[PDB]
RNA sequence: CGCGGGGUGGAGCAGCCUGGUAGCUCGUCGGGCUCAUAACCCGAAGGUCGUCGGUUCAAAUCCGGCCCCCGCAACCA
RNA sequence: GAAGACAUUGUCAGGUGGGGAGUUUGGCUGGGGCGGCACAUCUGUUAAACGAUAACGCAGAUGUCCUAAGGGGGGCUCAUGGAGAACAGAAAUCUCCAGUAGAACAAAAGGGUAAAAGCCCCCUUGAUUUUGAUUUUCAGUGUGAAUACAAACCAUGAAAGUGUGGCCUAUCGAUCCUUUAGUCCCUCGGAAUUUGAGGCUAGAGGUGCCAGAAAAGUUACCACAGGGAUAACUGGCUUGUGGCAGUCAAGCGUUCAUAGCGACAUUGCUUUUUGAUUCUUCGAUGUCGGCUCUUCCUAUCAUACCGAAGCAGAAUUCGGUAA
RNA sequence: UUGACAUUGUGAAGAGACAUAGAGGGCUACCUUUAUAGUUUC
RNA sequence: GUGAUUUCUGCCCAGUGCUCUGAAUGUCAAAGUGAAGAAAUUCAACCAAGCGCGGGUAAACGGCGGGAGUAACUAUGACU
RNA sequence: AGAACUGGCGAUGCGGGAUGAACCGAACGUAGAGUUAAGGUGCCGGAAUACACGCUCAUCAGACACCACAAAAGGUGUUAG
RNA sequence: GUCGAAUUUGGGUAUAGGGGCGAAAGACUAAUCGAACCAUCUAGUAGCUGGUUCCUGCCGAAGUUUCCCUCAGGAUAGCAGAAGCUCGUAUCAGUUUUAUGAGGUAAAGCGAAUGAUUAGAGGUUCCGGGGUCGAAAUGACCUUGACCUAUUCUCAAACUUU
RNA sequence: CACGGACCAAGGAGUCUAACGUCUAUGCGAGUGUUUGGGUGUAAAACCCAUACGCGUAAUGAAAGUGAACGUAGGUUGGGG
């Protein structure tokens, strides 16, 4: 809900992310905004599997 | 194109100065070397910061090369260079045309 | 561009390294099976084994060149 | 206590790196964008009988192709028509007559060419080597193409002669760098030798925006210098189109061209459509519509008076003076 | 972020390659190899 | 990221991302190693991370289209 | 909108086309006299309400190139063939 | 509109310009914000706009060539002026005549090549399509299509003898 | 009906420098230039001066290098005087 001098995620005639908002380690500050390292996402379906 | 692979030219030998064979193979421009001044003078002119300090050229145009016959004299072996015409394929390999057979 | 691999019926994969007769799946047909239909079996055709050349007792196979595609790296006219 | 000569710390190297930095993101152009290439070029025409000559004028073509489709020589004559032969007919192969090109000579087109420049056979690389002059475009610069020569080495043919790519007019590329051939020469400057390097002459790698930067978008958050050299209002020229109006009369109208209509044609008008254009205006003439109010036009809906009817009356239709 | 060198010293097991010997296959090159008086990297 | 409650959140991991095995004649820097050299040097093998390869993930970014044959009026297609 | 040859305007006044960058005449020191160009001569307005032969009456006449518009088709209007 | 709280507000204090702060409008950060203000670099650069100062005399243009990331700009040739130089009526001329060439336009032409194009007439099919007499014939008859001959009407920027 | 100008005074915009091209004037001339510096001075002037130094008298080759007369310093043509 922002503007992109504000956040990557803001700008664009709608609402939304652009690109993935999932992000990698070895993304710097400025660029780690969002769900940080995740190695699945979505619906959490299963057990832990730790 | 297709050339033989024995051509009779004109030498420039000192001694021969007549008509003798020579031996004809299409000319590879050959590995670049460093320690020759415009090499050194890049390395130096790139080196430290400044990024990209020489062009480099994209906008490429043609799409064939000029092939050099490059003739190796068979009794002085004073080698000569000749040019030909733009082409797409070219070839060493001499096969004559026949015109009595079909198509 | 430097290195490297692949091309097999109408389509899709084994067989390459083993140098010795090219296999299977779908497709096409004919026969068989069931009292029938389906299904299931069996057989015929289908790949100049991409092209040319070399090596060998003998090459789809190993090697050289060419057409296409793919992978990483590179690139001061 | 834990870890332990691993971390950490220091330097160099590879990957990642719009988090950030700087920069760039053609031209012509009936405004720009899209489109296209009129940007480098070639044939015929426009082109107005030397030359030259524009348009996003017309019909097109080029970034190739060819060890022969290059060079020399010899022999033969093409397309097609007519008449004939088993299969064999409109198209097979064979024979004769006729035959100025009505065929072919890579492609685009125009010239040219017949004992050839065409088709078949033979030999070869003259598509070689050395630098100069010249034509074209033009600045009498470059590049490409070509012309005629001079000094060598050859091919063919008996020989005369011809042969410095393609029967001619297009078919292409500077500086710097790298790389190759040649000269095996000059230099590396305190003196030597050898590798290495740099020089000298001729090629190749390429710039297609083609006399040749190394280059992606967006801005409806926007900025500056300007332009009426340039668009979107009005106005002005034009009138295709829009709208309106004539002439002719094949026909419709039972019969009868013209009461009322009217095909095929054709001649005009208007600026209340939209186009075409780009003259004014970009140091700004307030770009819809409505409301309000005045005046003007007539191509007249009504009201006045009339003419004509397929006008009995009624209603209606056509037309005139009239705003 | 990854590697290398330095900070940064003190030792044993397994694996890898060289110079002493060596049984089996090709005057005298090599592999299945095995312990080192010795040299070397994970 | 979405935006009270209620109710439901379907299918898709090919792509761009992200993330995991590393069982690797793939690629690969500096160093280090070997050969040739008279040396500068050239060459060759080897080689971290990363990429590539192979899994996971859509309440990640997103996507959810054609075509052919068929039902006893046609039409249409539950079916393939 | 785009060209060819030539002449012009731009860069240029003056006489004329009422008026006008481009037409016609003519190109320019300061004056006087005379004569003309193109255009004109009822009055505005300098200059013959000159002369001669015809034609036209228009209940939207006509009136001088560029130039400032008018066509086809019609008329016992009138004139000459 | 809200009005007992995500309430209102003073003072203190913290956060400073590619930085802060933002219940997110690119909002606010001293009437300044899609990067504050102050000084300096700085007379920043402009192929663009505007201006650019006394008189008289003489001469007097160009909007055209070619090249250029060239099209509101430059370079270049040309047009112009100035300085003159060497000679003194000529190796001259936006002109005519004579003699000799060249050209493919205007016109013309199609009972001439190419292409287009109107109409009939006469002929031939062992070899066009049909109807009649025929089992058929390289048998015959009528018509239609092309074909040939002599004519006929009309044309061309990329057609042409002249 | 393109832009600036309400009015007036004063100020207000092609300069200087280093290096250069053509032309000109002046001197000396195969030479040329005193003024870096020195001497001297009535003192930022005027006057005098060596060694040096740049440019010219020699060019052509990347270079190593070599280096400008057959002749009345040529012939033919035109040439002022
Ligand atoms: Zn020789």
């Amino acid at each position: 809900a922002m503007n992109p001098v504000d956040h990557p995620h803001g700008g664009g005639n709608h609402q939304h992310i652009g690109k993935a908002s999932t992000i990698s380690r070895g993304a710097v500050s400025g660029q780690k905004a969002g769900l940080i390292a995740a190695r699945r996402t979505g619906l959490l379906r299963g057990s832990q599997k730790t | 194109v297709n050339v033989p692979k024995t051509r009779k030219t004109y030498c420039k030998g000192k001694t021969c100065r007549k008509h003798t064979q020579h031996k004809v193979t299409q000319y590879k421009a050959g590995k670049a070397s460093l320690f020759a001044q415009g090499k050194r003078r890049y390395d130096r002119k790139q080196s430290g910061f400044g990024g990209q300090t020489k062009p480099v050229f994209h906008k490429k145009a043609k799409t064939t090369k000029k092939v050099v016959l490059r003739l190796e004299c068979v009794k002085c072996k004073t080698r000569a260079q000749l040019t030909l015409k733009r082409c797409k394929h070219f070839e060493l390999g001499g096969e004559k045309k026949q015109k009595g057979q079909a198509l």
